[PDB]
């Protein structure tokens, strides 16, 4: 049931002249340009947001509370306030540690936490993301360390590996009396995204209890959420349930920064792919102006068989809309393939370059994600069927005003 | 990347 | 009464920075059903005339009155309303579409006028099949010789009950044994519904046929002078 | 009536049918160029303002490239100031380095050590609270530690620390003995970048890495990004050439690969105007066909014609990527100078811009090549076929 | 001795994916001053030979001899610069650039010469009122009517001594008024300097007033038979 507004125009795009065809591929190709990779992009930025609530947002605490340069006496009266709070998901008590390793004639800046492996699976994932077989060896009073990726690979060391490292001296009494080192064996290592290995490693509660020569005491509390956006909040009534104050801190004010380089870059590559299609326009309005000079004279023979002014004006804009149409197409059938296929297409393109970018010692990951969303598809298809139409309007409008009788009908 | 702002929560 | 009322008609045209005048002072009236025929030479504006009367143009020096209605106070969706209903237009160019085929070409007058959607593959084919071209309906322009799509052409206007029917050499191309082929169902469509049509050519042998003689010289038909 | 004739057979076809409309169709070409350069400079120069303020926070509070021997350290009396003279270099200043591991009563940590003679000027000397240059004198082991280094490590003035490089240590046959000493703080200095967390000022006479020469020269570079470039001049015979892309290796390469995705992102525009010239010449070399063949017969020969033809692009685009980049140098310019018209973001950190001279004209050069290289096929399509043979 | 030169003339063309021979033993000759002319039908080749004797085409089977000199071994530009020196062109499909004014149009030749710049502001006009058109110099051909800017035309390949003018149709759109005035100065021209122009037309009334009757039959021109 097609309408006559369109009718056969289709058919009227089957003309024939010369150097033609090459300007038909030019102009299918050129609007095609511009969506296959808006399209890669903004899925690309969709697997960048899905591997940072996956690889950053749950191995990184979104809350921790600690007091000020005091022992916790009652810590657990706090944990048991702080367990019940209208957002909190869960709660873990953990020690901050800044001892150092030095071992093998290097140094390396590593932050050591204590955790109980009974509660270290019940607000992160780490524990997914162990290299060995199975972290459940983790007890108290065996001499037991986990490091990251980044520490192992400075060290040159294995599972299992005997390591001296540096402990701070808790005296009372603020002085400088010897250096302390305890050697621990390596009970396995992880990696995680590929920035936080060489600046993350843990041990048990209890060791790290016993190696402050502290009782019942722990440093600071570490809590998971459940709206992780929220956390600036969530995290000042958290602490109301202490004492007079303690701190407050959470995960926006140091991986924040990271959404707000997502969205921008989405918002920059949109505004950067808006004027490649509208640029692409021009291409379809050049080729529908010769159309209509090319046409006057079927023009002329519909206004005499009794063709209103609207029928003329909407002919052109139904036949620019086919070859913006079968561009946007083309582009999107090569930016869903592209896209379905990045993390393969980008690996081999590294291994021609010989080096790869994406370096796994700055950045957030190693790779580039690709995650496909069929609402960005659809957004970007009628982003260039809406700038197809507005190219193909004015000349359609001046097509209407083709004197019939100034040319012989 | 290449846009740091450096804004610490106290 | 009448049907056609063009009376002044002072028609100018562009030539030389200057509104030269081509057509002056043209009255002549159109019946119901009577056939004429205007001749004049090829330069003498007999074809720019032919477009004033079917609305296309505007004379600013006169008025056209068509069925008791002038084509001043109408904007041009009413014009072209107008020409879809009661007007037609045979030209000799052999204006087609050299993309619809010989089927389709036909029912675009019925297409603008929203018609039944089986109106119009009952009605084209029989005006083929009146002319006698029905089996090659399913053609191309491109494929059919230059004698033949001519009559395709022809039957084109005449599918939505045409009142009064525009030609311009509708013999032009296409030889002398279809001339009268062509001719015998255009007279017998002024008894069967009793249409009316005009034609202006530049030749007096082929106005035998016709019922009256208005042959024009310089925007002047007067009397019969040659 | 021009006296070069291929000029003036196209002049005239650059706009022939006056009308509000008509007029518009012949500059699409010329807009969408100076649209896909105006739009490549500005973000460009958007990059290389956050680049300008990252260099002179990281790179021009460290020292950027130092002139050391290949035998450990370097004696002053075989290299003094007057005997290097390397280009691109305004300040040399005697400097030992090294990565030291800290010792406090609480917490331990890591950082590069400074140290710098306190009668000559350092770069940190501003951003001072509280200390006088001066107070740094051999003997007394006196230290400055960073604002974020002493806050983590709960030193203030008064303290005392331990001091020990790992790297030089003294390789004793009796095992291994690190080399350390008991520095005292006398305050901190706050330089409002990340360098306040692993740089530590001392004293340039310090044994506690290896017997009294230095370790090398501290020069600066008026362009500390090109060190690639410099690092392969002709240096003082035993001497070796550092840089600081052994510490900030990879960050400052991170930037300069932003930038070249951004910038192929954005020549996207200037790509698909390039298709737009072409498509606009294909357009008129088969709408021109009579044009042409009486042309050829008149006189005018092809290589003529083909010109004829590559001006109407050649003309567009150079009017177009002038456009493009004298527009690009004024948004940035003004892109918060009177209002912020921006849409503003959600930042308020005064967003700077730096316009540089040689790579806007390495644009627009770019710009006017591609414009002349997409415009073969349409001019040399005009010529190649038959002229009356073809047409008349 | 003679100015022109070409004998067994076998040009073909692609019709069918074979090269069909369209010209064949083409043995005509063209004197000094003298005024020849060629009738044929609108489809027998006359009008490609024409394309040939210019050097715009290749017969690849035969040779054309321009005041003793072959066209075999010259290039493009060899070619374009006798063609701009001792040739002329007129068609009839009114081939002018609706870009230029009537002056401009006119001067082109002798801008690709690279004459004198006060040169075509004494010679160009001078043609234009030789012909009667210097009052509407300073226009455009889309303002001039269809007869006006015709003698444009024709005036343009008179300009820069032409010594062998090629004409087709000239007469084809412009009516018989000035059919006369158009050939008056043309006759002159050959009486003033001695030049030579040869028209090919289909029609044989307007060939009285010429010299010679040559008209052609598919490539071949012996007698007089019709
Ligand atoms: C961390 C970010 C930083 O990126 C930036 O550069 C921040 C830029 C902020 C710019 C603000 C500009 C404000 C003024 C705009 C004025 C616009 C004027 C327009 C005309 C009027 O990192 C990045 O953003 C990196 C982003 C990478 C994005 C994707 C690049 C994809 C490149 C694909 C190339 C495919 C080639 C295929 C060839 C076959
Ligand atoms: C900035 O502070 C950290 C940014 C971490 C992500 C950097 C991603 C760089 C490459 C982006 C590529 C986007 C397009 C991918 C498909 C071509």
């Amino acid at each position: 049931p097609l309408s006559l507004l369109i009718g056969l125009r289709f058919s009227r795009g089957r003309r024939r002249g010369g150097m033609v065809s090459l300007i038909s591929v030019i102009s299918t190709i050129g609007i095609a340009l511009g969506v296959a990779v808006l399209i890669v992009g903004l899925s690309a930025m969709n697997g960048f947001e899905r591997e940072l609530n996956n690889r950053i947002l749950a191995v990184v605490p979104h809350g921790e509370i600690e007091a000020v340069d005091q022992p916790w006496t009652n810590w657990q009266e706090a944990l048991d306030h702080v367990q019940k709070v209208p957002g909190i998901a869960a709660a873990a008590p953990y020690i901050n540690f800044t001892g150092l390793v030095e071992s093998g004639a290097n140094l390396r800046a590593i932050q050591v936490k204590g955790v109980n492996p009974q509660q270290e699976q019940r607000l992160s994932a780490l524990p997914s993301f162990v290299q060995g077989d199975a972290w459940r060896n983790f007890k108290a009073g065996e001499q037991q360390i986990i490091i990251g990726k980044g520490v192992a690979d400075a060290l040159k060391v294995k599972q299992g590996d005997w390591v001296s490292i540096m402990i701070p001296n808790s005296n009372p009494e603020h002085k400088l009396m010897q250096p302390k080192r305890v050697r621990l064996h390596v009970a396995g290592i992880l990696q995680l995204s590929g920035q936080l290995d060489h600046s993350f490693a843990m041990i048990p509660l209890a060791d790290a209890q016993q190696y402050l020569d502290m009782g019942s005491s722990v440093s600071g509390i570490a809590l998971k959420m459940t709206d992780v956006f929220n956390a600036n909040k969530l995290v000042r009534d958290a602490g109301e349930v202490t004492n007079s104050y303690v701190y407050i801190k959470s995960w926006i004010g140091t991986y924040g920064y990271m959404y707000r380089d997502i969205q921008m870059i989405r918002a920059i590559m949109y505004l950067a792919m808006v004027l490649v299609i509208g640029v692409a326009c021009f291409n379809i309005v050049s080729t529908l102006v010769m159309a209509v000079k090319d046409k006057s004279g079927d023009i002329a023979v519909l206004r005499t068989l009794g063709a209103k002014d609207g029928l003329i004006r909407a002919i052109f804009v139904w036949y620019g809309l086919l070859a913006g149409l079968f561009g946007s197409l083309c582009g999107v059938i090569i930016g869903v393939v592209v896209s379905l296929q990045l993390t393969p297409i980008i690996e081999w393109i590294e291994k021609l370059i010989g080096h790869q970018f994406l370096s796994s010692d700055i950045y957030f990951i190693d790779f580039l994600p690709s995650e496909l969303h069929w609402l960005d598809v659809f957004y970007v298809l009628v982003t260039a069927l809406l700038l197809s139409l507005l190219a193909s309007w004015y000349p359609a409008r001046r097509a209407s005003n083709i004197d019939p009788a100034r040319v012989l009908s | 990347c290449s846009s740091n702002a450096k804004i610490d929560q106290l | 009464k009448i049907l056609l009322q063009c009376d002044n008609l002072c028609k100018r045209y562009q030539e030389g920075s200057v509104q030269t005048d081509v057509l002056h002072n043209v009255s002549f009236s159109v019946g119901e059903g009577e056939m004429m025929a205007i001749v004049g030479s090829s330069g003498s504006g007999k074809s720019t005339l032919l477009h004033l009367l079917g609305g296309l143009d505007t004379p600013t020096s006169g008025d056209v009155i068509f069925n008791g209605q002038p084509m001043s106070k109408l904007s041009s969706a009413a014009k072209a309303e107008l020409r879809n209903q009661k007007l037609g237009f045979i030209y000799q160019f052999h204006h087609l579409l050299p993309d619809f085929t010989a089927l389709e070409n036909v029912a675009m007058p019925l297409l603008i006028g929203k018609k039944k959607p089986a109106e119009i593959n009952s009605r084209a084919l029989e005006m083929l099949k009146a002319v006698g071209l029905d089996h090659r309906a399913n053609h191309r322009p491109s494929e059919l010789s230059g004698g033949e799509r001519q009559r395709v052409a022809i039957a084109r206007a005449l599918v939505n009950n045409p009142r009064l029917v525009l030609a311009d050499e509708p013999t032009g191309n296409l030889d002398a044994r279809n001339a009268d082929s062509i001719f015998q169902l255009l007279g017998e469509l002024n008894r069967l519904q009793g249409t009316a049509f005009l034609v202006v050519t530049h030749d007096l042998q082929l106005a035998k046929r016709m019922s009256r003689q208005l042959e024009m010289r310089d925007g002047r038909l007067t009397a019969e002078l040659s | 009536y021009q006296p070069v004739a291929l000029f003036i057979g196209l002049r005239y076809m650059r706009g022939r049918a006056a009308d509000r409309f008509g007029r518009f169709v012949s500059w699409l070409s010329t807009i969408g160029i100076t649209l896909g350069v105006m739009a490549l400079v500005t973000v460009l120069s958007v990059m290389n303002g956050f680049e300008r303020e990252l260099q002179n926070n990281i790179l021009g509070l460290m020292p950027q490239a130092i002139l050391s021997s290949e035998h450990g350290s370097l004696n002053p009396q075989q290299l003094p100031e007057t005997a290097v003279k390397l280009d691109g270099v305004n300040r040399v200043a005697p400097i030992t380095t090294g990565d030291v591991v800290l010792q406090s009563a609480r917490s331990v940590a890591v950082g590069v050590m400074l140290g710098i003679d306190p009668a000559q000027k350092d770069p940190l000397t501003p951003y001072l609270v509280n200390v006088k240059q001066t107070d740094l004198e051999p003997g007394k082991y006196n230290v400055i530690l960073g604002e974020q280094l002493a806050s983590q490590l709960g030193v203030n003035r008064g303290d005392q620390i331990r001091v020990m490089v790992p790297s030089a240590s003294q390789f004793t046959p009796m095992g291994r003995i690190p080399s350390q000493r008991l520095f005292n703080v006398i305050g901190t200095f706050a330089a409002n970048s990340e360098v306040d967390g692993y740089e530590m000022l001392v004293n340039i006479e310090d044994a506690s890495r290896l017997m009294g020469n230095i370790t090398g020269w501290r020069l600066w570079l008026d362009e500390p990004l090109k060190v690639d470039s410099l690092s392969q001049q002709k240096l003082p015979e035993g001497s070796k050439w550092q840089d600081w892309r052994d510490r900030k290796g990879e960050l400052f390469q991170a930037v300069r690969m932003e930038k070249n995705m951004m910038g192929l992102l954005l020549s996207l525009i200037v790509a698909v105007a390039a298709f737009n010239i072409i498509t606009s010449l294909g357009l008129m070399v088969m709408e021109k066909q009579g044009e042409v063949a009486i042309l050829q017969t008149q006189g005018l020969t092809p290589r003529q014609i083909m010109m004829v033809f590559m001006v109407q692009g050649a003309s567009a685009g150079i009017i177009g990527a002038i456009l493009g980049a004298a527009l690009g140098a004024l948004l940035a310019s003004q892109l918060n100078n009177l209002m912020p018209i921006i849409g503003v973001l959600l930042d308020g950190a005064a967003l700077p811009v730096a316009i540089e001279p040689l790579q806007v004209i390495v644009i627009a050069l770019v710009a006017m090549a591609i414009a002349l290289l997409s415009t073969l096929y349409p001019s040399w399509r005009a010529a190649a076929t038959q002229p009356a043979e073809a047409l008349r």
